[PDB]
Formats: structure tokens, C-alpha cells, sequence
């Protein structure tokens, strides 16, 4: 559970790009696991192997050469067959649950004022949940208690690109009193709930 | 659990300059790139290259394996070239602005094609860089590729800041301005 | 209790227009009530009268005279400060209580799709919640049992103008599946939370 | 309970034309309006006008009040008039669309001074009456106005619509297509 498996990229029959993806998905964990690998030249997929068909396939002409020649050479047919197993089945069980699974990043909400107004016609309150790994969470606004929905609207997921996302819920509030504001946020890595305040 | 896609064996490589990279990812986040040229598995996250461990040789492997293909798709393909498109950046904090609060500043191009980029930060209009990183040239299920890039400061300063994006599907820089 | 009163408009000492306005704000019900009448030349308020000040204030040159002829008329002042209990205490406790806020009118919940695209980029799903009343209303997008926040953007209240409300709310999603898709209303006026569904 | 506000003997009066108009409201839905040219209340909603009553004498009164106080203002004034204010309209369905299915369509006309204006519908560019509907000139805290219009209709056809927003501080007519 300590090694990271590859896909290994087949070898054809003997400003230009090609690509090799290895790609394996996960179906509630371990329980259907499925493996797509395609070829591309620059942008241009030309052959796909995947688990569910069982074997290569082309997907241009550009590729009808290098399925009937890898489907045919038992040894590489037969090694990506297994690569679902031997790579994909292993690197989830076996180095992402010891690493990218156990991954749990708290959130750091708080609610500021958008930059300057609070103008032009009803007052927005953002709330600012950043750094938390993973995606799954959940934050609300509410209102001296009362779960505010309406008026309420949240960016989608932003990916920061090292392990960890944010996302910014806003507002508009036309505001009373000792009322108060409070972002409800709840994240896995997280064992109860985070608040913070915010009153008129 | 939820949707999980793993990204393992993923290989670039373009002709002329034999330039290559591999890497792998995790539910869109890079594992780790293996330095080719110097044939070393680089891990974003160090403490799971402390955990976990992946032999360079695969890599090196599937690059070798693809500058064989190249070679043999460039010709089938009666040498058709790549055609260019024109990349998309967004620069954004990683975190709350705050006034003399140090944070990063993230600029996030895509629609990458080639895997070959200068993406340029300066409050300038000449470049400043400490804290300047960059990931690798991220998969994008068009084909089409995305790189991030940072930059580490603290607001209140020369505040003028600017993401220079340099690529031939391209002409001017594209300078996106925070 | 089935008599609706007024708020008397004072009379001056002996394109053009003028507004009266008979303003009364409960707070909690009539724990609280407060009388504002505002006496307008064109969109110029000249005076006023708060219960919080007991007395008519000119609010610009134009009012200064009404102010001081009406506080010396003991008749006109004293009714004034009255009108807090014989128009509002009586009209909230009275009419309003068995009409406006006896009212309950049921939403209509119904999730179309963005006339036409679920394009350029993450499809878009609209919960439509409209002809309620009151306006307090709890309305949450949901995906296979679990609250789905992220995303999800409310429009304002929309007042019809006939006593009923509406509001839209949206959700982009990047699907798949056997998903749900549950858009959960909760209003005043209904027993147990009505609820639509809809499947990838 | 929640915040509620009443408007209570609201009373609106101009100048040239002597027109008027009294009105009472519930958090910011019309109760009732009072003919005055005919001195009867019409409640908005006549299940409303059946279990509570409002003798217009009263709505009457403030009108006379405020004739009385116009004409007083007006010298005091010196004769300054009314500065005129541009509206701005937005047309809506009251109900989702579904096709062949009957529908009210709303224009929502804000930023009216004085209360003197003439909404128009039209598919054609010539008006179509039927389900026309309006409301009183409902106040505004900045002693603007808004009023609203109805159209009862069914989605296929001559499609396009128009509300028709005249008004003197106004021009084109606004014409604001759904
Ligand atoms: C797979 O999903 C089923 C039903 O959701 C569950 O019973 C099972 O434990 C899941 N497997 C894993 C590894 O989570
Ligand atoms: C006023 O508010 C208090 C506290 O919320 C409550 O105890 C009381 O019953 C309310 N009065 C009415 C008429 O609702």
C-alpha cells in the first residue's frame, strides 16, 4: 500500500503534440471501477481502450491502425486489460486512501462587507470560506436563527490548485435591528459546525 | 464514497524541442510531475511523497513510449500540425484581502494549447519574482491544457498588479490586470 | 374589530402636488407601534410627526409654520398623538388582524430548465416558487438526500402587486447519474414542506 | 409577529387638474383605493371588503385636508413645481410560462413623479384590451411612485409584447419588449 501504479502507454508498429491519458474512475469507492486510456495527437483523440468495451477501439482513422495492432498483440491487449486492477483497484486502495482520502482541511470562514458599498440599492454581505479540502460542504446564511434562503446566492466551487478550494456566499440583506448574521458552515474535516457572527 | 477519477500516467510530448512532462492527479489536483531531465519524482505535496513512493522509470517509460508514437502519428497523419487556440486567465486571491495581511495571488489561464506558456506576474510592467510558482500543465478533457501560478504579497503597495500571458494562439500578452 | 380607521391630514393655517402619508411600523406585532405622518410638497417632506418626538417638527423652511401652529392647537396635536392608538393599535389588532395577516396562499414549486441551453458550461436548473403569501418563505436545492449550497443562487422577492409574491432559485450542476434533484419549500401556509423532484 | 407597516390614510393631490387619489396599504400591498369622483372604497380584494369596512368620508377628508394645504404650500413656495423624474419599467410573468398555457404578464413601472402616466401593452404597436389591469400609484419612500400593470395571455402567438411607459419627464415612449 506504499507504491503508485502507472498506466503504461502502448508502443505503436513501426509544433507537433501527442498525449497519453491514463484515466481511472471511481464509482462509490472501490465499487465499480472503470479504465479509459485514450491516445491524442495534438488535440485529436484517435484510440481509446476502455473497461466497459474491453478492448482498443478507434475513435478516428488516425487510429484504426493501432487498435487492430494492439488487439492483436496479446501481450499488450492482455496488460491493459489488467491495468484496471493493477493500477487502478491498487492506487485507490492502496496509496490515494493513505493519502489523497484522508486529506481533511478545515475552512476559514468570515463574513465581510463587498469592498465599498452597500450601495446602489440593498447591503451584501459575503461570507468567505477558503482552504478546505475536500469539495464536499456546506454553508448557509441565517438570520437571528431563521435560515435565510432567498437573496442568497453562492460562486461555484473554486480550485486553487494546491489541494484546496474556497467559496464566497453573498447576501443581499435589507437589515433591522439586533439582528444577526450568522454563516453556518459544515465541512467533513470538521466536528461540529463553524459560525461566525455578524450584527447590525 | 463520491466520484473519485485518478489521472495516472499522463504524458505530454512535442516535437520539435522534445519536450515532454508526466504526472499524475487525484480528483483534479496534482499527485506529483517526474523531472525528466533530471529523472526525479516531484511531489506537490511532500509529506505524500514521504507515504507514498512512484518510480521515476514508469514515467520515463511512457514518455519514451510516446516519442516512439509521435514519431509514427506525425506521419500517418501526413504531418498535420497542431492548431493554435488562444488561452483565458483569472487572477484571484487565495484568501481574504487584508490590508498589509500577506497572501498569494493566483492566476488561473486555460485553454492552453500548446503545453508551452510564459504566464508573467508585475505590479511593473517588468517582472518581480519570490514566491512566483507554477503547477504543471494541467489536463483538460478537451485536450486542451491549464496552468496556475502564484504570487505571494501582503496588499497595500504599488498595488498595481498584472498576469502576463505569452503564447502564439496569441498576441498580446495577455495582460490581466489586480 | 371590522372598522378600518385613518389617519387625519391636517390642515394648513390660511405641475404642482402634495402627499400626506400615515405611516405606522410594528414591531413584534403591536409590542411596539410607532406613527410617522409626513406631510410632501412635490417630493419635499416639510414636517413631520413621530411618536418617538411627540411632536410635529419641521423637517424644512416650508414646514416651519405648520409645526409651530400645530403644536399651539391643542386639538390638532392631541389628536395626532392619539392617532397612534386610535388608528394603528386599533387597525393592527382590528382590521389587519382578521385579513392581511390571517392570509396564507400556497407556492406553486416547479423546476424547469434554463429556456434553451444547459450550455456554454455547467447546466442550470430553476426552482420557480411563486403566488405565495407572506412573504416569509425557506426554499433549498437538494441532490440525492443531502442540501446542496454551493452553486445555488436566489433572485430577490418579487412582489406581484395582487398580494402574492414569487421567487426563482438557481442551481449549475455538473451531474450524473441517478441523481435527485429536490427543491424543498417551506411556507407559513402549508402543513409539512412540499417538495418537487427531478432525475438526471 | 415580523416587521409590519400600515399606510394609513395616504392622500395624493396635484394642481393643475385637481386629481386626486387616497389609498390604504399592508406591508406594501394596496388595501383599498377610494373613488373619489364617485366616493366609494374598492378593495383590491373583495373577500377584504366584506369583513371590514372603511367609510370613504374619511379618505374625503384628507383630500379636502390636503387641497386646503397644496394651495397654502404652493404660495409659500413661492410657485416652485414639480422637477420631473424618469421611470424605469420591468415587464415579468406573474406564473411560469407553459406553452398554450394562460398567463398574466406584469410591468412593474418604478420612479414615477408626478403620479400622472400612461402604461400601454401591445404585441401589435396599436394596443390589445383585455385582463388590463392597474394598480394605484403605490408610494415610495423617496416620494417617487410605482405602478403596476396586468396582462392576461396565453404564450404561443404574435409573441412579442410591449409596455408602453409615457410619461413627460420621458421620452420614446418606453417601450419594453418581453
Ligand atoms: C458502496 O456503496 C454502498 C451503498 O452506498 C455501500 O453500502 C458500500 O459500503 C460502499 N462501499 C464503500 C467502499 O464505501
Ligand atoms: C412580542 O415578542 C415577544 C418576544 O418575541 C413575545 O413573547 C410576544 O408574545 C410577542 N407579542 C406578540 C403579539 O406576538
Amino acid at each position: 500500500r506504499g507504491i503508485s501504479q502507472a498506466v503504461h502507454a502502448a508502443h505503436a508498429e513501426i509544433h507537433f503534440v501527442v498525449q497519453f491519458k491514463g484515466e481511472c474512475y471511481y464509482t462509490n469507492g472501490t465499487q465499480r471501477i472503470r479504465l479509459v486510456t485514450r491516445y491524442i495527437y495534438n488535440r485529436e483523440e484517435y484510440v481509446r481502450y476502455d473497461s466497459d468495451v474491453g478492448e482498443y477501439r478507434a475513435v478516428t482513422e488516425l487510429g484504426r491502425p493501432d487498435a487492430e495492432y494492439w488487439n492483436s498483440q496479446p501481450e499488450i491487449l492482455d496488460r491493459t486489460r489488467a491495468e484496471v486492477d493493477t493500477a487502478c483497484r491498487h492506487n485507490y486502495e492502496g496509496p490515494e486512501t493513505s493519502t489523497s482520502l484522508r486529506r481533511l482541511e478545515q475552512p476559514n470562514v468570515a463574513i465581510s462587507l463587498s469592498r465599498t458599498e452597500a450601495l446602489n440599492h440593498h447591503n451584501t454581505l459575503v461570507c468567505s470560506v477558503t482552504d478546505f479540502y475536500p469539495a464536499k460542504i456546506k454553508v448557509r446564511w441565517f438570520r437571528n436563527g431563521q435560515e435565510e434562503t432567498v437573496g442568497v446566492s453562492s460562486t461555484q466551487l473554486i480550485r486553487n490548485g494546491d489541494w484546496t478550494f474556497q467559496v464566497l456566499v453573498m447576501l443581499e440583506m435589507t437589515p433591522h435591528q439586533g439582528e444577526v448574521y450568522t454563516c453556518h458552515v459544515e465541512h467533513p474535516s470538521l466536528k461540529s459546525p463553524i459560525t461566525v457572527e455578524w450584527s447590525s | 464514497e463520491a466520484d473519485h477519477v485518478g489521472f495516472y500516467g499522463t504524458t505530454v510530448y512535442q516535437s520539435p524541442g522534445d519536450i515532454g512532462q508526466y504526472t499524475h492527479e487525484f480528483d483534479g489536483d496534482e499527485l506529483f510531475y517526474v523531472d525528466l531531465d533530471k529523472k526525479k519524482t516531484v511531489w506537490r505535496l511532500p509529506e505524500f511523497g514521504q507515504l507514498i513512493l512512484f518510480e521515476p522509470q514508469g514515467g520515463l517509460q511512457n514518455i519514451a513510449a510516446e516519442k516512439h508514437n509521435l514519431g509514427i502519428l506525425t506521419k500517418r497523419s501526413n504531418f498535420t500540425p497542431a492548431t493554435n487556440e488562444a488561452p483565458q486567465a483569472t487572477v484571484f486571491p487565495k484568501s481574504p484581502v487584508l490590508l498589509g495581511q500577506p497572501n498569494t495571488l493566483i492566476c488561473f489561464v486555460d485553454n492552453i494549447f500548446p503545453p508551452v506558456i510564459n504566464i508573467t506576474w508585475l505590479r511593473n510592467s517588468k517582472s518581480v519574482t519570490d514566491g512566483v510558482y507554477e503547477t504543471s500543465f494541467l489536463v483538460n478533457r478537451d485536450h486542451s491544457f491549464h496552468k496556475l501560478s502564484y504570487l505571494t504579497f501582503i496588499p497595500s503597495d504599488d498595488d498595481i498588479y498584472d498576469c502576463k500571458v505569452e503564447h502564439w494562439g496569441l498576441e498580446e500578452p495577455v495582460l490581466k490586470h489586480w
